[PDB]
Formats: C-alpha cells, sequence, structure tokens
C-alpha cells in the first residue's frame, strides 16, 4: 500500500506543478465578454484587431474576447458565466434609434445584474458615421424616439471632433449621456462605464480596451491595498 | 403555472383612448418589475414601458412618453397601461411581461421567439 | 398551429395518466427515509 | 381559438385532478415524526487548486474519486480522502457548465457554451487521459450531462431540448423536445429508465429514454429552474429556482408536495442534491451559503457557510458518506 | 521606572501575538502565499523570532538592571536583534516596491514580478540584513549591555562610523523606498479618485514614530557621546524600536483584505 501512496504523491506533485504553471498563464490573461445585437458591429470590432473566441495581444498582455452567438435570444443564464471577466465590451449601433431603446434596456440590465455589478462595461457607440449621416439628412428625428433630446444641450465639457456639425455632436453626446445616466444611477464606484465613439474603420479599439482594463485593474489594486 | 391574461384593446380611431389591463396569477405580484411590450405587424418585439416593484421607478419608451401611462395594482394583482391620443403606429399586439428574477432591477424580456413569462396579448388597432 | 397542436396533444397525454393520493406518496417518501435512515451517516 | 380553449380546459381538468388527489399536505402528515434538528457539518478537507469558478462536480461510483470542472479550463479528478489530484484534464473550451463521471469510472464528460459534449477516456493504456469522443448537434449550450453507461449519455441543452446519445456511433439516438425555456439541469433515475429535466420556463418534465416522449410535466415555480435531482427511490425530485424556493414533486402524485422558503432568503438557488436516505435536501444559494432542508418538515437543519462566493456545485456520494460543495471562489470543500 | 518595564511587558506580548497569528495564518494555508503575502510572512516570522529570542532577555535585563547571560549570548542576542530589525524594516521597502509595481504597472505585474523573482527579493532581504549585521562579527565595533537601552546592542557611541553605516544601510534605505513608492502610489490615487492620505500617513507614520526616535538617540550618542540623551528618552526610543514590531504586522496583515478575512475566519 505504501508504494501506491508514494506513487499518488509524485502524481500529485506533477499535477500541482502543472497547475502552478497554468495559474501563472491564467492570471496573465484577461477575459472580456463581447455583447451586442444585430446591426451592431461586433464582428467588425473582432476582425479589426485581427467567433466564440478571439485572441489578441496589446503591450505583451494577452486578452481573450468571446462573441457568444451560438445560443438563443435569452441571455440571463449564460451571461452569469462571465463575471470573472475584467470587462464587458458592449457594442451598440447608435444609428438605429428604433433599436436603441432595446440597447439601453440591455445595458441597464447588465449594469444592474447581481453578477455583473462588479464587472465594468466598456461601451462602444459604434457606427458614428451612420448616426452623422442620419442626423444630417433630417428625415428621421431623434425627438420622435426621445423627446428629451428636444430639451438637451451639449455639455460644456464635451470635446467634439473638429469640423463637426454641432447637431451631430449633440446627438452623439445625448445618447452617450443617456447610457451614462444608467451608468451613474447605481454605479456605487465599484464599476464604471467607459463610453467611446468608434466607427467600423478605426484601428485603435484594442488600445482603448487595454487602457480601460488597466484602469480597472489599477482601481482594483488600490481597493485591495485599501487606498481607495 | 404562471398566467398573464390581458384584457382591453380593440378598434379605436386615431386620437382615442384605451385602458389595457392584465391580471397575473401564479406568483407574488409585488416582487417582479412589470413591463408592457408591444409587437407591431411586420416587426419584432418592442419594449414600451416598465414599472418597478413599488411603483416609484417608472420609465417609458420615448415615442410613447407623456401620452401613455403605466400603473400597477398590487391588491388586484394586475397591470394597467392607459393609452391616449392614439396614432396609427400604435396598432400592435400588446403583452405584459415579468422580469425573470424577483427583487432585481435587471431583466431580459424582449426575446424574439419565446419568453416563458409573457402574456397572450391583446390586439390594439388604431384606425 | 403546429406548436398549439403539439401542446394540446401533450396536455391530453398528461391528463390521460392515472394519479395517486398525496397521502400515499408522502407515505412512500417517509418510508424510503425511515428505511434508509440507518445507512445515512449524515443524519446519524 | 378553439385549440387554445381546449388547452385551457385540459389544464383546468389537470388542476382539478391534482386538487382531488391533494387529500392532505406533506407537512401535516410528517409533523408526527421527530425532526432531525440542527445539523453540524464542517469542512473536513478543502480540495483547492482550481484557478477559477467551479460549475459542476460529480462523485464516482467509487466514493473516493470525484471530478470537478472549472472555467480556468480544467477538469480535475481528485481522490477525496488524500486530497490528491489523480488527474487534470485541460479542456478545449473554458466555459464548462457541467461534468460527469461514468459509473464504470472509465470516462468523464464536459460540456458548456461550446455546444459539444467532450468525453474523455480515463483508463487508457497510453498513460495520460485522451479525448475519447465529441458529441455535437445541440444548438444551445449544455448545462447537464449524465452517463447511463459507457455508451448511453443524456445531455440537456439551453435550446429547450435533451438528447440521448450512443457514444460509440456519436449521433443522437433520441431527442427530447417540448420545453419552452432553457433546460438548466437534469438527473437520471437510479433505475436509469426515466429522467426529469427542469427548464427556465418554471417547468420540470419526466422523459422516458426508450420512448422519447415527455411522460409527465410539472409546474409550480415562479421563475427559472436551476437544479433538479431525483429522490433516492426515483419516485420524486426536488427543484430550486431563482425565486429563493425549493419545491418537491412526486412523479406518481403529479404535483408539488412541499415548498422550502423563508422571508429572509431572496437569492436564487443554484444546485440541489439528496442524501442517501433522502432526508436532507442540500441546496446551494447565491448568498454564498448552502442550506440543508428537511424533506419532511421543510425547516433548515443547517447552513454550510464556508465559501467566499455563491455555491454552484453540490455532490453527494453514492454511499452517502460525504458531500462536496464547489463555489465560485475556486474552492471545493468536503463536509463530512 | 517600573512603568518602563511595564511597557515592554506589553510591547513584547504584542510583538509575539500579532506576528505569530499572521505566521500561522499564512503557513496553515499556502494559497495566500502569493508574493506579497510571502514578504509579509517573512516579516512576521522574523519579528516573532525576535520576540521569542531577544525580547525576554531585554525584559530580564531591564528588571535585573544588569546582564546575566554571558558575553557569548549577549553577542548572539544583539546580532539577532540587529538582523531582525534590519530584515523587518527592509521588508517594508520590498512590500512598498511590490505595491508600486502592482499599482503603477498592473498589466505587466504578473510578468515583471514572479514567484521566482519574489524568492530572489526575499533572499536579498536577508542578504542585505546580513551585510548590515556582519561588522559586529568582523569587530568593526562591539556589542555590550547599554544601560539605558536595557539590552546589548552595538555601542553606537564608541563607533559613530558603524552607527552611521547602519542608519544609511538598514534604516534610511527602507524609508526612502517606502515613501517614494507610497507617494507615487498617491499621485496615482488622488488622480483616480481622502483615504489615500489616511493610508499613506498611517503606513509612513508607524515607521517614523517607531524607528525615528531611536535613530535620533543613536545618532546623538554617536556624535555627541553618551549622556547627551536622558535615560527616559533613550529607554522609550528603544521601546518604540520594539513597538515597530507591533506596527509592521498589524498594518501589513490586517489592512490587507484577504489575509484579514481568512484570519478573522480562523
Ligand atoms: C503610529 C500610528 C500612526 C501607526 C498606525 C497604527 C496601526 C497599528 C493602525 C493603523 C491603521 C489601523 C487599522 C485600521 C483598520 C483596520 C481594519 C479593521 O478590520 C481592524 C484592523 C485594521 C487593520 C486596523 C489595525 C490597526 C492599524 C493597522
Amino acid at each position: 500500500q505504501r508504494n501506491e501512496e508514494k506513487a499518488q504523491r509524485e502524481a500529485n506533485k506533477k499535477i500541482e506543478k502543472q497547475l502552478q504553471k497554468d495559474k501563472q498563464v491564467y492570471r496573465a490573461t484577461h477575459r472580456l465578454l463581447l455583447l451586442g445585437a444585430d446591426n451592431s458591429g461586433k464582428s467588425t470590432i473582432v476582425k479589426q484587431m485581427r467567433i466564440f473566441e478571439t485572441k489578441f495581444q496589446v503591450d505583451k498582455v494577452n486578452f481573450h474576447m468571446f462573441d457568444v452567438g451560438g445560443q438563443r435570444d435569452e441571455r440571463r443564464k449564460w451571461i452569469q458565466c462571465f463575471n470573472d471577466v475584467t470587462a464587458i465590451i458592449f457594442v451598440v449601433d447608435s444609428s438605429d434609434y428604433n433599436r436603441l431603446q432595446e440597447a439601453l434596456n440591455l445595458f441597464k440590465s447588465i449594469w444592474n445584474n447581481r453578477w455583473l455589478r462588479t464587472i465594468s462595461v466598456i461601451l462602444f457607440l459604434n457606427k458614428q458615421d451612420l448616426l452623422a449621416e442620419k442626423v444630417l439628412a433630417g428625415k428621421s428625428k431623434i425627438e420622435d424616439y426621445f423627446p428629451e433630446f428636444a430639451r438637451y444641450t451639449t455639455p460644456e465639457d464635451a470635446t467634439p471632433e473638429p469640423g463637426e456639425d454641432p447637431r451631430v455632436t449633440r446627438a452623439k453626446y445625448f445618447i452617450r449621456d443617456e447610457f451614462l445616466r444608467i451608468s451613474t444611477a447605481s454605479g456605487d464606484g465599484r464599476h464604471y462605464c467607459y463610453p467611446h465613439f468608434t466607427c467600423a474603420v478605426d484601428t485603435e479599439n484594442a488600445r482603448r480596451i487595454f487602457n480601460d482594463c488597466r484602469d480597472i485593474i489599477q482601481r482594483m489594486h488600490l481597493r485591495q491595498y485599501e487606498l481607495l | 403555472q404562471v398566467q398573464l391574461q390581458e384584457s382591453g384593446g380593440g378598434l379605436v380611431q386615431p386620437g382615442g383612448s384605451l385602458r389595457l389591463s392584465c391580471a397575473a396569477s401564479g406568483f407574488t405580484f409585488s416582487n417582479y418589475k412589470m413591463n408592457w411590450v408591444r409587437q407591431a405587424p411586420g416587426k419584432g418585439l418592442e419594449w414600451v414601458s416598465d414599472i418597478s416593484q413599488s411603483g416609484a421607478s417608472i420609465s417609458y419608451t420615448g415615442s410613447v412618453k407623456g401620452r401613455f401611462t403605466i400603473s400597477r395594482d398590487n391588491a388586484k394583482n394586475t397591470l394597467y397601461l392607459q393609452m391616449n391620443s392614439l396614432k396609427p403606429e400604435d396598432t400592435a399586439v400588446y403583452y405584459c411581461a415579468r422580469c425573470p428574477a424577483p427583487f432585481t432591477r435587471d431583466c431580459f424580456d424582449v426575446t424574439s421567439t419565446t419568453y416563458a413569462y409573457r402574456g397572450q396579448g391583446t390586439q390594439v388597432t388604431v384606425s | 398551429i403546429a406548436q398549439a397542436r403539439k401542446l394540446v396533444e401533450q396536455l391530453k397525454m398528461e391528463a390521460n395518466i392515472d394519479r395517486i393520493k398525496v397521502s400515499k406518496a408522502a407515505a412512500d417518501l417517509m418510508a424510503y427515509c425511515e428505511a434508509h435512515a440507518k445507512e445515512d451517516p449524515l443524519l446519524t | 381559438d378553439q385549440l387554445r380553449q381546449e388547452a385551457e380546459q385540459l389544464k383546468n381538468q389537470i388542476r382539478d385532478a391534482r386538487k382531488a388527489c391533494a387529500d392532505a399536505t406533506l407537512s401535516q402528515i410528517t409533523n408526527n415524526i421527530d425532526p432531525v434538528g440542527r445539523i453540524q457539518m464542517r469542512t473536513r478537507r478543502t480540495l483547492r487548486g482550481h484557478l477559477a469558478k467551479i460549475y459542476a462536480m460529480h462523485w464516482g461510483t467509487d466514493s473516493r474519486l470525484l471530478v470537478s470542472a472549472s472555467q480556468d479550463g480544467k477538469l480535475i479528478i481528485w481522490d477525496s480522502y488524500t486530497t490528491n489530484k489523480v488527474h487534470a484534464i485541460p479542456l478545449r473550451s473554458s466555459w464548462v457548465m457541467t461534468c460527469a463521471y461514468a459509473p464504470s469510472g472509465n470516462y468523464v464528460a464536459c460540456g458548456g457554451l461550446d455546444n459539444i459534449c467532450s468525453i474523455y477516456n480515463l483508463k487508457t493504456r497510453e498513460g495520460n487521459v485522451r479525448v475519447s469522443r465529441e458529441l455535437a448537434g445541440h444548438t444551445g449550450r449544455l448545462s447537464c450531462c449524465r452517463f447511463l453507461d459507457d455508451n448511453q449519455i443524456v445531455t440537456s441543452s439551453g435550446d429547450t431540448t435533451c438528447a440521448l446519445w450512443d457514444i460509440e456511433t456519436g449521433q443522437q439516438t433520441t431527442t427530447f423536445t417540448g420545453h419552452t425555456g432553457d433546460v438548466m439541469s437534469l438527473s437520471l433515475a437510479p433505475d436509469t429508465r426515466l429522467f426529469v429535466s427542469g427548464a427556465c420556463d418554471a417547468s420540470a418534465k419526466l422523459w422516458d429514454v426508450r420512448e422519447g416522449m415527455c411522460r409527465q410535466t410539472f409546474t409550480g415555480h415562479e421563475s427559472d429552474i436551476n437544479a433538479i435531482c431525483f429522490f433516492p427511490n426515483g419516485n420524486a425530485f426536488a427543484t430550486g429556482s431563482d425565486d429563493a424556493t425549493c419545491r418537491l414533486f412526486d412523479l406518481r402524485a403529479d404535483q408539488e408536495l412541499m415548498t422550502y422558503s423563508h422571508d429572509n432568503i431572496i437569492c436564487g438557488i443554484t444546485s440541489v442534491s439528496f442524501s442517501k436516505s433522502g432526508r436532507l435536501l442540500l441546496a446551494g444559494y447565491d448568498d454564498f451559503n448552502c442550506n440543508v432542508w428537511d424533506a419532511l418538515k421543510a425547516d433548515r437543519a443547517g447552513v454550510l457557510a464556508g465559501h467566499d462566493n455563491r455555491v454552484s456545485c453540490l455532490g453527494v456520494t453514492d454511499d452517502g458518506m460525504a458531500v462536496a460543495t464547489g463555489s465560485w471562489d475556486s474552492f471545493l470543500k468536503i463536509w463530512n | 521606572i517600573i512603568t518602563q518595564f511595564i511597557a515592554i511587558i506589553v510591547i513584547t506580548i504584542f510583538v509575539c501575538l500579532g506576528n505569530l497569528v499572521i505566521v500561522v495564518t499564512l503557513y496553515k494555508k499556502s494559497y495566500l502565499l502569493t508574493l506579497s503575502n510571502k514578504f509579509v510572512f517573512s516579516l512576521t516570522l522574523s519579528n516573532f523570532l525576535l520576540s521569542v529570542l531577544v525580547l525576554p532577555f531585554v525584559v530580564t535585563s531591564s528588571i535585573r538592571r544588569e546582564w546575566i547571560f554571558g558575553v557569548v549570548w549577549c553577542n548572539f542576542s544583539a546580532l539577532l536583534y540587529l538582523l531582525i530589525s534590519s530584515a523587518s524594516m527592509l521588508t517594508l521597502g520590498v512590500i512598498a516596491i511590490d505595491r508600486y509595481y502592482a499599482v503603477l504597472y498592473p498589466m505587466v505585474y504578473p510578468m515583471k514580478i514572479t514567484g521566482n523573482r519574489a524568492v530572489m527579493a526575499l533572499v536579498y532581504i536577508w542578504l542585505h540584513s546580513l551585510i548590515g549585521c556582519l561588522p559586529p562579527l568582523f569587530g568593526w565595533s562591539s556589542v555590550e549591555f547599554d544601560e539605558f537601552k536595557w539590552m546589548c546592542v552595538a555601542a553606537w557611541h564608541r563607533e559613530p562610523g558603524y552607527t552611521a553605516f547602519w542608519q544609511i544601510w538598514c534604516a534610511l534605505f527602507p524609508f526612502l523606498v517606502m515613501l517614494v513608492c507610497y507617494g507615487f502610489i498617491f499621485r496615482v490615487a488622488r488622480v483616480k479618485a481622502c483615504k489615500a492620505l489616511i493610508t499613506i500617513l498611517v503606513v509612513l507614520g508607524a515607521f517614523m514614530v517607531t524607528w525615528g526616535p531611536y535613530m535620533v538617540v543613536i545618532a546623538s550618542e554617536a556624535l555627541w557621546g553618551k549622556s547627551s540623551v536622558s535615560p527616559s528618552l533613550e529607554t522609550w526610543a528603544t521601546w518604540l524600536s520594539f513597538a515597530s514590531a507591533v506596527c509592521h504586522p498589524l498594518i501589513y496583515g490586517l489592512w490587507n483584505k484577504t489575509v484579514r478575512k481568512e484570519l478573522l475566519g480562523m
């Protein structure tokens, strides 16, 4: 019996060595949950940094994002799996005002979820060019879908892209502030929403995700060393 | 089993009024955020309005804000949506939906194909 | 229509079954327990 | 409209029959027998080494080998007494929501939101564990996998379906359909001729593997059903849901029997298991604690509070000696 | 004064309990022993060894007014006291470096700091302490019962050079590292979000209050000679030196959430 116990001992030693190596590998990789809907450029975002899995590397740090699109419309069960993720990358088409309200409902539910109230959300208001064209055309008015836009003024801290129609900036920052209102209503400071104005042709979304996650981890480290 | 039986609706001229009630059975009515979701012909489900557990937090879709009012009767275990100054775009099948989890501010209830805790709905034609 | 027909058929099949008294069933569960109570180290 | 009216009439008849059979309540009849009282259970061993949250565990037919699946991409096979990892299988997909350990002990299974049940052969001549088979065909995630034998395996998916697979051929021998919500858990009968599956439509369903049709359907919860498992006798099963309640159903009675809940609990339930005698209902909760309920009195007999996060795994040995709780703090504990 | 004795009888009991509890917490369960907790385990273990192997002799010397353990044991006790004090004060600087890396560089933290590198730094802690403590073996100066301090430690007055060396090597090195790192962590934290001031001040001030008075006393004795400091001030400076072994374990074990939780649970 002693030989069997000894053999089990070196088996345990080998497996524990393997798990130490795998912990070193696992803690150095950050998991991100990619969320969105149809007509939202989740696929374009995934491909622009080069399915169920997407592997990318920024500053020798390995991020893994996951477009869970092999399931049905219901999300309440398989979204519980993604709480150890560092961030939820929520991509939304700002042009479609119809399905914008569904997007606000989804963002509100993700923000207020019990298992996602610690996971910060990186908000990608994608397809800003589409929104610009829609507002410049004027055929579809945002006030029909949001009457509050009729009484919304551009905040003084806005930093619009130079050479932009102020109506476009007003609409963009209006939808951004609509998301940020849900963000700050019950944030409690543990998680923050980081809005970004992204298009299909941009090539720096990976850097935004990297900096956002670095901010998240900085806040977590300050939290564990009880600084703030 | 969970039941949500809707009453009201029908044919109403534009600019008219209606009161869609729906009675809920099979659960504690006060614990769930209640929603009104309408589905127009030729398109998918659209969330119209929601009212929270105590009725303090009320929200509407922007298109129907001001015109339509949400209300929740805990004693009668029912949800009312009052529609006034109707428009032709308001014709749809109307459902009252529970948010799946009690004592929660989050829910996923605009599912395209099937949602387990949604009512049978009523037809509301505005013409 | 297919979903409604399948639901009706399933409801008919469920109603066609034969049920028993709840007292007999409580009795049966209590029974399983009393019988296996000795071989259950968690309770004893 | 006629079909809907007929369905309503059939439902009314079913409720009338259930009420007629409901001569007395379980609690009233069971009030005569003495309660088991407060149950004190402590962490004998803390099987640690998992790098992330654990979603499933399963005891072997031998009451020593257990198998635990965690999103750090691992299926670790432990020897319970010596706290020694017998095996550590890396997984193709990190998100495994279920795992099984074959009754013969030669095989294990994994499955999750990858939509494939991967079966690994343990007793292989060539040393390390290798991937025996892969079962694809479920269009939704997989939430529970159970072995009938070395060739028959039942897998429940999030696409409102269950499937009996012949492992050798690798194709779905039978498909069980009729749920309207994501099937979150299943359990096989001790006889392994019937099995119940609970879904997100607050509905449990008794299925016969041979026939392939829904033998029975049970309702009574208010929200998603997360766990289900037969009574040791195979004539009953307990289900936990997101509305902080358990409910016990008997297959022959064809309705609920007892409801386990309290005002002070509002978190949902995530895992339910039974002891040998069926006296104790071990249920995992989102409030970081397990509860043990008395099947006869429905009063909490003890709290297993040693986890830093929600408990997602409950496993009870075949011989009933030990129970193991797996939580999202990457810890698996055994409470003897 | 019996009061001064009374104080050591309290500081020693603390340096033993507050370090042994953390040591047993980190040893009975090794998943906590990540790099930080290991530097914290070494600190608490060394301080507990000091409380067991040095402090009782300090108490007996203070009550007996004289040394009663012989020259060889006097040398060993002073060597252990110097070694442990240097190691404990340097572990603070190493922990501050670790927190600087984890706060300023959070993406590359699992890579730039590794368990092998953690062991390298932990061994460097004691190598630096031994480089600070070997001259007593080499006879740069001497260890003798110092009456007001109440226990043998090196004669600072006789050799100002060794006193200055010990201050520069094992006393101000840890401070400069500790403050620089906590202040950089501060620029970051105020930018990010008043508790930062509270924690920086408590961490730096425990170190200052406990060790700086002793530095002033030994510097005055080395420069201005003996009797430049009154017996009460010198004795209380020594007790503050030994109370540093109370301040270190509390701050670096209990103000950590995870250690605290497990400990509290135990
Ligand atoms: C000389 C002075 C300034 C130095 C500071 C004294 C030390 C001993 C103080 C400073 C901050 C204090 C901590 C404040 C908060 C906590 C968390 C709580 O659960 C009790 C323990 C703990 C961890 C305290 C223990 C004592 C403590 C560490």
